[PDB]
């Protein structure tokens, strides 16, 4: 795991908690401030941003565990959507979503639709319109050799 | 009949056996504090092993007669010393200095 | 059970059962040559006699073992002071690795010197009798006592009757001290 | 747990391994072949002067033991003078093979050494017979001169490597006089020639190295190290420049 | 649920290399037209001959069994007791 | 005997170390009912758009006509800013930052990813690969399973056994075709001896001589049996288990020409093992399982893609240093020690003269390099 990242998403998640509502145009206005799409081009794209971005991705998406809050979970998912809307590099870098993680998700996506919450809706409307989920088993690869 | 209370064990597969011939008998170790609290009890009781063996209940009685033969054997000097110097019989803080140890036999067990 | 190759023991531990018992018949006799079968119990000298024969017989895959190893190996129930008994009989073996040339340049230890116990037994008289001019004793005595039997003082005098009468009154008890005893143990 | 998921203490053996060893099928059982150490290198000089030693002083031995017991047995004054006389020249003997220095004791390269005693009781089976052999024989040896050239012999010795016909190599550095092995030689000699490497690149040539890409080349990196195994004549450092 | 012990029913349920191999170990002299026959239509040529070439040699066109094979390295002469390398040089 | 016991909602029997056994193959209709998924065409569109748009989320989802989530997109494609990452406070800025000096520091340009490239262009064989023909289209809903093979010792000794390759294969595949597609440098060895003729051409190479092979899947043993050469190999496997009472229960043995990947009830991260030509081992990792995309290869014959092929460094000549050897000789006369390496203009003139008459006495064994498949 990247030991930068780790640090950058908890630093994030204080203007996330600073939202608030859910409504979508709190994630607008903080895209005039937090500007987290700089890293998406910088100076070179090869092998070591695709490991990057895939992590960065990885470790977002699990954030979005059951144990945390509601607008926690609102701008992980928010955050993933714009991560992967940003993917202007040669490959399409889609988040892994475990079997277990594809349970809270329904629930998760009910409450938004019964809490009348049109961009909510909208929003994981859109990210299964571009096709960005791996269903996998697991969450993450791992061997005994270490 | 029992419902799964005993477990099957190998032993003594008819083999040559080695011949023991030895009954290592447990004997708790002795302490310096407790070394002098034994002396102690002797100079002010005697060489009465019954009474020091009621007074021990973390020791026994026969391992309160090896302890005074191999003191005899060995340090004969501290033991005429101890035995020329007399105190009277003391209960109360007798069993105040019985918890004091049994305190710092704790802490030396929780290090 | 090292005889038979069963698939509780690896094929790798197998061996002749006339060759082993050949080299621990020779380990035995040179035990008992060098005081090793005096006073100490037979059976754990047999034990770490038939354990270095049977690490001699192959030290390429069998010097890492050790004595419980092989004694659980074989599910025969080691006897407690037998390593010990094997150390001395290592030690005799250094003291033979000293008298063979290529031995002493080979500046053996206590592990290395199993893989040439054959040849510490092809010429074992030599070799015990230059370490014996140079016998064997308990470890407990061979720290050098420079007081052997200590003469106790002739203090066989009693006086004229009796030399004081003190004594009696020191190992009387005192009424309190009675007094003491019966309410000790009321 | 890597090796076989039925790694327990004792692994069994199916029956198509035997048809497997018997054919002359060794794919990488046999290709670990590591390189060497000084306490190794002390281990086999150990080794080796110990088996000299003890090939020397077991004659001697035996014959002392056999005095000593004839001595023991026989009874006449006389013989047992005799016996004194031969036991004293026996212990001189081994007195002065004991007091050898080691450099005589050595033998030579090629010297009659039990190799299968030195690797599994000295090298305690983790070198091979024929893997301290040929190391005792041209690796570790005195009479091997350690020392490098000094750009005077390749001369000689590609002449005679081009009177003879590159036959045998051997012959060739005992009549050079080096007092080295051949492929010790050999080595500095190929380092030091010059049809090693290519000239001028043809074209039909590129019709090879175009299909070599196009079925075995990997993103913006090419694997130059296929096109040396495929093509000969071309070595790693310049042959990059045919896709630069 | 002799070394000819096994049956044609038990010969049938093996692999052909241990076939053609039993069958050069009982008789020794074996045509390849009739081997044909024995192994099989299903059998092709080739896997036939691919195996016989390991445990048999071709003698004025017919197969005879290698000389191994019929002794093994850990056996010997039952006439005379000489070990089986002997014998192999013999029978090659 | 039906698949063995396992829920397709696998938990973890080790916390992040390893899962239970389950039915992979039940997998492709769960995650399909539960989940639609369909659209694994690439149809994505190069006014009428948004009238779509309001006719599909107003009727689904949305309840208002108001095209007021539009706002969305604008702030997602208009508002995006050939930039540098500077002027900003971030944590991410910061180690972007150090990445970039330890680049200026040694790092002279960006072609030194000789071993990066594998995981780029071998997944780059999976995009963009359109199928032969209709009727060889692989349809919604396919599964698709990774697996990391161990087969060689060449690499580190005195460490753990990380550096070797990835396979992918797919789930409708019958298991014969990721048997044969399994590449093994031992299948190209070559039996006999050579220092009697050098010049004999290879008449027929381990894979012909020998195709035994089976898998190991929680104890069941799948044979194959498409050629009448091979053999059984679990006949003396089973054995040495009913042998003795050593806990190992019954083992079940199957065919493989009648076997798919759906049922096999396997572990993900376990430590399987696959057996091939008598004794040859490779531990096997099945890491991840997965539907198919529109973004992976079309073509469903040819997926048995090796996503990832470690680099091999190639046995130089020993001689020359130059040349990749070819011949490994044995009881040499004038080699250093015996597992020498000779190529083929050094081991002609090595032992053999110019008619080629046999020099000296010497073995000789034609070593393939492992650098073949690599």
């Amino acid at each position: 795991t990247p030991p930068g990242l780790q640090t950058d998403c908890e630093a994030l998640l204080s203007r996330f908690q600073e939202t608030d509502s859910v409504r979508f145009e709190d994630f607008t206005e903080l895209w005039r401030n937090m500007k987290f799409g700089t890293i998406f081009c910088g100076r070179m794209r090869n092998l070591e941003k695709n490991m990057f971005t895939k992590e960065a991705l990885a470790l977002a998406w699990r954030y979005f565990l059951p144990p945390y809050t509601f607008q926690i979970r609102v701008g992980a998912l928010y955050l993933l959507y714009g991560l992967y809307n940003t993917q202007l590099c040669q490959p399409k870098q889609k988040i892994r979503v475990a079997l277990k993680d594809w349970d809270e998700v329904l629930k998760f996506q009910q409450d938004l639709v019964n809490a009348q919450h049109f961009d909510a809706a909208y929003i994981f409307r859109k990210l299964r319109l571009d096709r960005a989920f791996h269903f996998t088993a697991m969450p993450k690869l791992l061997s005994y050799r270490m | 009949c029992v419902v799964e209370e005993n477990d099957p064990i190998f032993e003594r597969g008819s083999t040559t056996t080695y011949s023991s011939f030895r009954k290592n008998y447990y004997s708790k170790p002795w302490s310096n504090k407790e070394t002098d609290m034994f002396f102690l009890a002797i100079s002010m009781v005697g060489t009465d092993f019954s009474m020091i063996g009621q007074l021990f209940p973390h020791r026994a009685r026969i391992e309160i007669k090896n302890k005074f033969k191999r003191e005899e054997k060995t340090n004969g000097w501290r033991i005429d010393k101890a035995f020329q110097e007399k105190r009277p019989f003391d209960f109360d803080f007798f069993a105040h200095l019985l918890q004091k140890v049994l305190a710092e036999e704790e802490k030396r067990k929780q290090k | 059970k090292l005889f038979q190759a069963s698939p509780s023991v690896p094929a790798k531990y197998v061996e002749d059962k006339e060759k082993m018992l050949s080299r621990t018949m020779q380990l035995v006799e040179l035990a008992n040559e060098t005081w090793l079968v005096t006073g100490r119990h037979p059976l754990p000298v047999i034990t770490a006699a038939t354990f270095l024969a049977w690490q001699s017989l192959q030290p390429a895959d069998r010097l890492s073992c050790s004595l419980a190893r092989f004694c659980k190996l074989a599910n025969v129930d080691l006897p407690y002071p037998a390593s010990s008994r094997l150390q001395e009989l290592l030690a005799v073996l250094l003291r033979m690795a000293e008298q063979l040339a290529w031995l002493r340049v080979l500046r053996l230890d206590k592990r290395s010197v199993v893989k040439h116990i054959g040849d510490l037994l092809q010429h074992r008289q030599s070799l015990v009798r230059s370490a014996f001019r140079d016998l064997l004793l308990p470890p407990c005595m061979l720290k050098s006592p420079k007081r052997i039997c200590p003469v106790p003082p002739v203090s066989t005098v009693t006086g004229d009757e009796n030399i004081s009468d003190s004594e009696i009154e020191q190992y009387l008890r005192t009424p309190q001290e009675v007094r003491d005893f019966q309410r000790a143990q009321a | 747990y890597f090796k076989d998921k039925v790694t327990g203490v004792g692994p069994p053996a199916n029956e198509d391994t035997r048809e497997k060893a018997a054919q002359g099928i060794k794919a990488f059982e046999e290709l670990l072949v590591t390189k060497w150490k000084n306490w190794e290198k002390a281990l086999l000089r150990k080794s080796v002067v110990s088996d000299r030693l003890q090939r020397l002083l077991q004659p001697k031995l035996l014959k002392l033991e056999y005095l000593h017991q004839k001595q023991s047995k026989v009874s006449s004054e006389l013989e047992r003078q005799a016996l004194e006389k031969q036991g004293r020249e026996a212990e001189k003997e081994i007195q002065d093979i004991n007091q050898l220095p080691e450099e005589a004791l050595l033998g030579n390269r090629l010297d009659s050494h039990d190799w299968e005693k030195i690797s599994n009781i000295n090298f305690e089976g983790s070198r091979s017979a024929e893997e301290i052999r040929k190391f005792w024989q041209n690796s570790e040896h005195p009479s091997i001169n350690k020392q490098e050239w000094s750009r005077e012999e390749e001369e000689r010795l590609q002449a005679i490597a081009a009177a003879h016909g590159h036959l045998e190599w051997q012959k060739i550095a005992e009549e050079l006089g080096t007092s080295r092995s051949a492929f010790q030689c050999l080595q500095k000699f190929q380092q030091h020639n010059k049809a090693l490497k290519r000239k001028e690149w043809t074209e039909e040539e590129d019709r090879m190295l175009t299909q070599l890409v196009q079925e075995m080349r990997v993103g913006s990196h090419i694997p130059y190290r296929r096109i040396v195994y495929y093509m000969e004549g071309r070595d790693s450092m310049q042959l990059i420049y045919r896709w630069t | 649920q002799p070394s000819n012990v096994l049956s044609m029913a038990q010969l049938r349920t093996l692999p052909l290399a241990d076939q053609i191999k039993i069958l050069m170990k009982n008789v020794k002299v074996m045509p390849f037209a009739n081997l044909m026959s024995l192994l099989g239509p299903s059998i092709d040529s080739v896997a036939v001959l691919r195996g016989i070439q390991k445990v048999a040699m071709l003698v004025q066109g017919n197969w005879v069994v290698k000389s191994d094979i019929l002794y093994p390295k850990d056996s010997s002469s039952p006439h005379s007791g000489v070990p089986a390398e002997v014998l192999c040089r013999g029978r090659d | 005997v039906s698949g063995s016991g396992g829920c397709n909602f696998p938990e973890y029997e080790l916390p992040e170390l390893n899962t239970r056994a389950f039915h992979v193959g039940a997998f492709g209709e769960l995650w399909r009912g539960r989940l639609r998924g369909a659209g694994d065409l690439s149809l994505r569109e190069p006014a009428a758009d948004s009238d779509r748009e309001d006719a599909a989320v107003a009727r689904d989802l949305d309840c208002s006509l108001e095209a007021a989530a539009e706002l969305r997109a604008v702030c997602g494609l208009d508002k995006l800013k050939e930039v540098i990452p500077e002027n900003t406070d971030l944590v991410t800025l910061g180690v972007r930052k150090r990445f970039l000096e330890h680049r200026e520091e040694t790092i002279t340009i960006d072609r030194a990813c000789r071993q990066e490239t594998f995981v780029y262009e071998m997944e780059s064989h999976a995009i963009g690969k359109k199928p032969e023909n209709s009727a060889d289209m692989i349809e919604e809903g396919e599964l698709i399973l990774s697996v990391n093979i161990l087969y060689p010792v060449i690499f580190h000794k005195h460490k753990e056994h990380k550096p070797y390759q990835t396979m992918l294969v797919l789930g409708s595949q019958k298991l014969t075709q990721l048997r044969d597609s399994i590449r093994c440098v031992s299948d190209l060895q070559i039996g006999g001896e050579f220092s009697n003729t050098p010049d004999q051409a290879p008449e027929h190479i381990s894979k012909d001589l020998y195709k035994s092979a089976f898998f190991y899947f929680e104890g069941t043993f799948y044979n194959d049996k498409r050629y009448p050469e091979c053999r059984d190999l679990s006949r003396t496997i089973i054995e040495w288990s009913e042998s003795h009472d050593r806990g190992y229960g019954k083992f079940q043995t199957a065919r493989m020409e009648d076997f798919t990947f759906n049922d096999l009830c396997i572990k993900l991260g376990f430590p399987y093992l696959y057996c091939h030509q008598g004794d040859c081992e490779h531990v096997i990792v099945i890491t991840d399982i997965r539907l198919v995309h529109h973004d992976d290869c079309l073509d469903r014959t040819l997926y048995p893609l090796l996503i990832k092929k470690h680099w091999l460094w190639t046995r130089k000549c020993f001689v020359c240093k130059m040349y990749t050897a070819r011949w490994v000789t044995n009881n040499d006369s004038f080699a250093p020690e015996d597992p020498c390496f000779f190529c083929d203009v050094c081991f002609r003139m090595l032992h053999y003269d110019s008619e080629g008459n046999k020099l000296g006495e010497f073995l000789a064994y034609p070593y393939v390099d492992p650098g073949t498949f690599n």
